[PDB]
């Protein structure tokens, strides 16, 4: 029953670091996408709207 | 666990034997000594037919 | 499944592992375009959010199966909710020599072990 | 003018460049350069690779809440999710440019989430390797259960 | 009699266990020194050019 | 070239004596090339790691029927072999002169991998035998437990 | 040494039907004109020449043959391959070796091995698609391919071999002196010693 | 220079008039060709069999080994395999179906149930006694009538009175664990039926079904004339 309760208390700070490291690696890796936008260039746009 | 080791021993050997032989036949596949059977002839530049 | 099958995982996750090996035929002959999302792509997706969350859940009703009695204690809501008021809808059963003197003792010891 | 179902032209602008028109080069050139700006419609490919890898990724920090025993499957769990894993590094790799000036942001993160999968497969065997240790093979060691059983309470 | 069964099966389970560690220690090794063995040569003379 | 080396390249003047004289297949010059495979990259990529996958199927005859995990590596190693089945599949034409090599050692082996799951299902069928469920003869017993490990030379 | 591999391709350029008696071609400069070359995203092109050759053979000792043959020595870029290629393969290696710290009791011994046969297999697809299918030499990348197929192919050997020792009861099978000897005595003596004898 | 994947049966020519000036008759020439589907057997169709066979000895996978879904499952998986192998060879067309495809999906939905009734047959051997009390017609038909059809013969001084108190809690509790433990045997001995039962049955439609689609194929012979009456 030592055993196990180690075991669990292992399992429960492992879930909240693999659960940190996999949000922040994701969010980062998608946040590039999201900061790539077309820039803003000084032309029209090629179809009219 | 007597059941099993009689079906190791039938088994493999069985895969064994028939993996080598469908191997073997493979494996001394080659083409033959002469472009032609029955030509004796190579149709090599070694051995020109002078005329 | 129950879970002293100890398979639920293995169904579970072998479904998903089937359904992901599909989405090689999947896009294989469906069309790829970005112009808007297929009627075979929102059943796609559904499925595989089903698949998903039902995996989910799986280890939530294992995890619950599985919860020792010393470590955690159940809380009186899950009582009132799942063992007295949902079963009442379905159909379940709710639930002098010092050596003689240790020998009694030892009996009274296994009784109050298996106790 | 029926936009592309992938690609939408946001801008293109044109420039009339003259060049090589030194002494030593002679003869001036010239060429008219348009520059068509397109972004992708990203919707293909989030709704069939994106959105379900992120799932089947994410499945394997459920391995954490299943029992550490014979029964647990915390091992099926983690592993398959690997394999399904690779089912879609199969998939990208029919899709991705083949080019290696950089990497792209598919492949970075499928890469990514395999990475921290095996590392979770790792933490799951660790985690099995000291649940089911029993008197008969291993000796309590006190040191690793002060730590996880009494410092570990606390420092939370 | 089920005592000493248990006991020589546990002897069993510490010699398959013992044999579980070398094993670990041997394939770790293994790994590194084949990733090492296939590319370092080509990868040194490259960073020599 | 990298996959083929010329081993015969003659070359034949072929006049067909049945032709007539004013017919354009009266005569022909042909040059023949006999080629063989250089097999080293099907060797090394398909044919080691498929017939070492498929050898891997008899350990199950030695895993114990307590491991839980013998039907699933048995039914692995079928997957692994459809597996590479869909690979030949892309690389030859589906012609009906002969099956080939490789083709029959996946056949053969995806068939004896059947047999070993079917054998399998078997094992552990006896294995959990109970007195509620199964009566164990004394000529079950005297077969399996005294003749066969004798003969098979069992610890 | 693919994909780290550098390959010299050469363009032999020559007069089909003039021989150099009657029509001689000069290169214009030691080295081809690259000021307009777009950049390639697999390969660098490290250094590039060109040379002019006149061979004579002995039945036409009046008409030599000349050739130019400008040749381009180029590095392949690996980064493609070494992310979609070297590193999955790498983390199969790893995971392994992990089957060996699984307890037996665990029931996964043989799940995560046979898994990891199965990504790997999975995994040729993608190899033989990436992979250029010559057979004159086993490229590097196949190699290591062919390392880890062979080492997980030995690992669930001697997990099978892990498993039924762990599993030997005295009512199945009888201890070798041998066999405690080496596990018992003398191996934990040389190890951490933390597993009670 | 003969086709390696095709025979040729019939091959004539006719003229075709107009329809009784712009008019204009045509010389069609016909080949009437059939395949060699010696690839498609290699390949499909005796993996299909064999997976269907492991589906069938599924049900005789004792249910305390823990091994029908794994086993039932990744034969399912197999024919997911085997459906990406068709992808690229079967035609696109939406007039009818192939064979080969009836077939493939008959088997998936085979191994489908298969799966099914593993997990009924697992739901039942693996009932709680106290929580489940066994109807009294599944006892009459699954435990009495069914098994004689399919085969299945079920075989067969303060200190001396705490003593004597905890003696007779001992024996209680065991006569209970007893009680509890027919039980589960009787819940068992039920899903071992119901198990027999489905083995039989999956054998039946196996072969029915397999046997037709079969015998469909087989039949499916080249016209004897190339312009049959119609
Ligand atoms: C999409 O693509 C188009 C086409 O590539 C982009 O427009 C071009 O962008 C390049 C830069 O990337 C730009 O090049 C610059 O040209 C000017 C003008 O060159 C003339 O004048 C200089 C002297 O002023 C002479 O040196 C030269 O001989 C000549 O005829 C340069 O001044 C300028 O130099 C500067 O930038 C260099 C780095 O790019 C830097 O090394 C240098 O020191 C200096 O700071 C550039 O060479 C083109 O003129 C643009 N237009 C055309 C018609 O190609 C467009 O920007 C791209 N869009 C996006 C969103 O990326
Ligand atoms: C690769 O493929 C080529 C074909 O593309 C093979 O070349 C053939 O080789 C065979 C065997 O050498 C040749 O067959 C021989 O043809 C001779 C000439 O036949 C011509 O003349 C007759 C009339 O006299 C015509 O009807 C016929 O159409 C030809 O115009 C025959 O005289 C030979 O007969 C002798 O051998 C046979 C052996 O069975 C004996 O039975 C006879 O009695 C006699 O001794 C023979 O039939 C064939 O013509 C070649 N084809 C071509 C196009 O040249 C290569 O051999 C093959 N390479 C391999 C497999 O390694
Ligand atoms: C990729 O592949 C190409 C083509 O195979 C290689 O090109 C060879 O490069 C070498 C080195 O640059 C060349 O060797 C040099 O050739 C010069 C010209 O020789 C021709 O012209 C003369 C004059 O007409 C003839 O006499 C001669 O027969 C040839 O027809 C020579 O002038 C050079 O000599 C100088 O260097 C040598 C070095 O050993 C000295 O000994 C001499 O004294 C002198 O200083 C030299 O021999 C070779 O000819 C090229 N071959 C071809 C076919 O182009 C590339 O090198 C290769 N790239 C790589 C792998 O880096
Ligand atoms: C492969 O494909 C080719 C092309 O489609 C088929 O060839 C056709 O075969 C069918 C029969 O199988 C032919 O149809 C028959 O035509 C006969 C003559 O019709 C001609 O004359 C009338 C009157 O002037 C014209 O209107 C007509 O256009 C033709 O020019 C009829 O006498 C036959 O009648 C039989 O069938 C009908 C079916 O409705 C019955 O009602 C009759 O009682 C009778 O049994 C019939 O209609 C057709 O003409 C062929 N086409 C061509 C271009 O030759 C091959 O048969 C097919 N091979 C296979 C599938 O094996
Ligand atoms: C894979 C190759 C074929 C199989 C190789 C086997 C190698 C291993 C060798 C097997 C022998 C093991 C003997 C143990 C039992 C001893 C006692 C005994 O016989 O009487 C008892 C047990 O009866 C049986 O269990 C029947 C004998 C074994 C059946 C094995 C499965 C069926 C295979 C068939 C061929 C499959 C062909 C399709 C697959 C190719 C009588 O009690 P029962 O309740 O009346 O028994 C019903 C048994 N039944 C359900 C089977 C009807
Ligand atoms: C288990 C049960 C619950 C399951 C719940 C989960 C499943 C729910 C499933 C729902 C699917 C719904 C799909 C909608 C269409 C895509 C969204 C979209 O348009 O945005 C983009 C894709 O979206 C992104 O921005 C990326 C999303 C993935 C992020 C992954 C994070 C992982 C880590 C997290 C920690 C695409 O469009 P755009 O590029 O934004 O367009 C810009 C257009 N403009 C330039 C003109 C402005
Ligand atoms: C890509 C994004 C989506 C990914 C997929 C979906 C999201 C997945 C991720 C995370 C969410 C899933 C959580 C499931 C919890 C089930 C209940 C449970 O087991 O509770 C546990 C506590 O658990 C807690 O302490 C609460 C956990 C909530 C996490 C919420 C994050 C969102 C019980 O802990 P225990 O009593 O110790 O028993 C388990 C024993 N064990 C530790 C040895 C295992
Ligand atoms: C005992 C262990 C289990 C046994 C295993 C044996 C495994 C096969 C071994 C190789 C046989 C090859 C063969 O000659 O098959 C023939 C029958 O081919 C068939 O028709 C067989 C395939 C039937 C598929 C299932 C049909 C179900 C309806 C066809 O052969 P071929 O294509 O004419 O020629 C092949 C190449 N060769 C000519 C060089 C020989
Ligand atoms: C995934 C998690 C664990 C690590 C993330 C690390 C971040 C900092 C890495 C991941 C991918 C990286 C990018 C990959 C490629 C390029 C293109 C190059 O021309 C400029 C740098 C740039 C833009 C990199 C910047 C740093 C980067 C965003
Ligand atoms: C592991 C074995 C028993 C399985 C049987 C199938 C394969 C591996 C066997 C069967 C017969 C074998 C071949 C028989 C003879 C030769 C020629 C020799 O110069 C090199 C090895 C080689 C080429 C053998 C190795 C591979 C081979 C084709
Ligand atoms: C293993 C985990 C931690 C990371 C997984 C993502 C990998 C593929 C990422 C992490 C960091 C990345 C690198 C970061 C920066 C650069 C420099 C840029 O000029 C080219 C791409 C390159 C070289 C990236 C390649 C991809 C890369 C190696
Ligand atoms: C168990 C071990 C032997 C791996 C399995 C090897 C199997 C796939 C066998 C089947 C046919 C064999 C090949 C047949 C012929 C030759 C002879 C010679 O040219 C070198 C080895 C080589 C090329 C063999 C290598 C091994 C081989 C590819
Ligand atoms: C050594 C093992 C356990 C791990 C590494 C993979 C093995 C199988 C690899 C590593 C190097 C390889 C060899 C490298 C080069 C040659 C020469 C040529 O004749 C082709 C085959 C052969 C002979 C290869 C056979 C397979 C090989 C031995």
């Amino acid at each position: 029953s030592d055993w196990v309760r180690m075991g669990n208390a292992l399992d429960n700070i492992c879930f909240w670091a693999a659960l940190v490291l996999f949000s922040v690696g994701s969010s980062l890796i998608f946040l590039g996408a999201y900061f790539n936008r077309v820039p803003d260039l000084p032309y029209a746009p090629c179809i009219q709207p | 666990r007597t059941v099993d080791r009689l079906c190791l021993f039938v088994v493999t050997p069985v895969m064994v034997v028939g993996t080598a032989w469908i191997f073997l036949q493979g494996v001394y596949n080659q083409p033959p000594p002469q472009p032609f059977p029955g030509d004796p002839y190579s149709y090599n530049v070694q051995d020109k037919r002078f005329i | 499944l129950p879970t002293d099958s100890g398979e639920k995982m293995t169904l579970s996750i072998s479904v998903l592992l089937s359904l992901t090996v599909f989405l090689l035929v999947i896009v294989e002959l469906i069309p790829s375009t970005s112009s808007a999302v297929p009627l075979i792509g929102k059943y796609m997706l559904f499925t595989m959010v089903f698949v998903i969350a039902s995996i989910i859940i799986t280890v939530i009703v294992i995890n619950t199966h599985h919860r020792s009695p010393s470590t955690h204690v159940m809380p009186n809501w899950v009582r009132k909710v799942f063992i007295d008021t949902i079963p009442n809808i379905m159909f379940f059963s709710t639930m002098k020599h010092p050596e003689v003197k240790s020998a009694i003792e030892g009996i009274k010891y296994i009784a109050e072990t298996m106790k | 003018y029926t936009e592309n179902g992938e690609w939408a032209i946001d801008f293109c602008p044109g420039v009339i460049r003259r060049h090589h028109g030194g002494a030593t080069d002679g003869p001036g050139e010239t060429d008219v350069i348009y520059s068509l700006i397109i972004r992708r419609k990203p919707l293909f490919y989030v709704i069939n690779i994106i959105v379900p890898c992120v799932l089947i990724s994410g499945l394997v920090l459920l391995a954490y809440f299943l029992p550490a025993q014979a029964g647990g499957q915390k091992c099926t769990v983690s592993i398959n999710v690997l394999l399904a894993q690779t089912v879609f590094l199969f998939l990208i790799a029919q899709k991705i440019p083949e080019t290696s000036l950089s990497v792209p942001l598919l492949g970075r993160f499928l890469i990514f989430v395999m990475v921290v999968a095996t590392l979770i497969v790792m933490n799951c065997v660790i985690v099995l390797n000291v649940s089911q240790r029993t008197p008969t093979t291993h000796a309590m060691s006190p040191r690793l259960r002060h730590v996880l059983l009494e410092l570990l309470p606390r420092l939370l | 009699s089920d005592q000493e069964s248990n006991n020589a099966a546990a002897e069993w389970k510490y010699v398959a266990m013992v044999m579980d560690h070398i094993l670990l220690g041997v394939f770790m090794l293994v790994c590194i020194i084949g990733t090492l063995a296939v590319f370092a040569g080509r990868l040194i003379e490259l960073n020599q050019q | 070239n990298g996959e083929w080396e010329i081993v015969h390249r003659p070359a034949r003047v072929n006049v067909d004596p049945r032709a007539p004289l004013d017919s354009p297949s009266r005569q022909d010059i042909t040059f023949y090339l006999i080629i063989r495979r250089k097999p080293l990259f099907y060797i090394i990529n398909i044919l080691v790691p498929c017939v070492l996958i498929s050898f891997m199927v008899n350990l199950v005859f030695y895993l114990p029927a307590d491991s839980g995990e013998k039907t699933s590596v048995a039914i692995s190693v079928l997957l692994a072999q459809s597996v590479f089945l869909l690979l030949i599949s892309k690389r030859l034409p589906a012609t009906s002169m002969a099956i080939p090599l490789i083709g029959k050692f996946l056949l053969f082996g995806m068939v004896l991998v059947t047999m070993v799951v079917v054998i399998c299902v078997i094992v552990l069928n006896i294995h959990f035998r109970t007195p509620s469920t199964h009566v164990l003869s004394e000529g079950v017993k005297k077969l399996f437990l005294e003749t066969l490990p004798e003969l098979l030379h069992m610890s | 040494h693919f994909p780290f591999d550098e390959q010299n391709c050469s363009m032999k350029l020559g007069t089909w039907t003039y021989d150099g008696s009657v029509v001689a071609i000069n290169p214009e400069s030691d080295q081809p004109d690259l000021s307009n070359f777009m950049e390639s995203g697999e390969w660098v092109i490290k250094e590039s020449r060109g040379w002019k050759h006149s061979v004579t053979y002995s039945c036409c000792p009046d008409t030599p043959y000349l050739d130019i043959t400008y040749h381009f020595v180029m590095q392949r870029l690996p980064l493609y391959f070494i992310v979609n290629v070297i590193i999955p393969c790498l983390l199969f290696s790893f995971l392994t070796g992990l089957v060996f710290y699984l307890p037996t009791d665990s029931g996964e011994k043989m799940t995560l091995s046979i898994s990891v046969l199965l990504s790997l297999t999975v995994f040729l697809l993608v190899i033989v698609e990436l992979i250029p299918s010559t057979s004159s030499a086993v490229p590097l990348i196949g190699k290591y391919m062919l390392f880890t197929m062979v080492f997980v192919i030995a690992s669930i050997i001697i997990t099978v071999i892990v498993i039924n020792t762990h599993h030997r009861s005295p009512s199945t099978h009888v201890m070798p002196n041998w066999v405690r000897k080496v596990f018992i005595d003398t191996i934990p003596n040389i190890m951490f010693f933390s597993t009670m004898k | 220079i003969e086709n390696g994947q095709w025979e040729i049966i019939h091959k004539p020519s006719r003229l075709i008039q107009p329809p009784g000036e712009g008019q204009r008759q045509e010389v069609i020439f016909y080949l009437i060709i059939r395949r060699k589907p010696l690839f498609y057997l290699v390949n499909v169709i005796a993996p299909c069999i064999l997976i269907t066979l492991l589906a069938i000895f599924v049900f005789y996978l004792p249910p305390d080994a823990g091994e029908k879904m794994g086993l039932s499952i990744f034969a399912l998986l197999t024919l997911t395999v085997f459906l990406l192998l068709l992808a690229d060879k079967v035609p696109e067309t939406s007039l009818s179906v192939p064979i080969i495809i009836k077939y493939l999906m008959f088997t998936m939905v085979l191994v489908t149930f298969s799966v099914i009734l593993s997990v009924v047959v697992l739901n039942l051997h693996h009932r709680s006694p106290h929580t489940h009390q066994m109807p009294l017609w599944v006892r009459q038909i699954f435990i009495h009538k069914l098994p004689l059809y399919l085969r299945l013969k079920r075989p067969k001084l303060p200190e001396l009175r705490e003593v004597v108190s905890s003696i007779s809690y001992i024996a209680r509790q065991l006569q209970e664990q007893e009680d509890h433990d027919a039980l589960k045997e009787d819940w068992q001995f039920v899903a071992m039926v119901v198990d027999r039962l489905f083995l039989w049955t999956f054998i039946i439609f196996t072969s029915v079904g397999t046997l037709v689609i079969f015998l469909d194929a087989t039949y499916h012979l080249p016209p004897p004339d190339p312009f049959p009456s119609r």
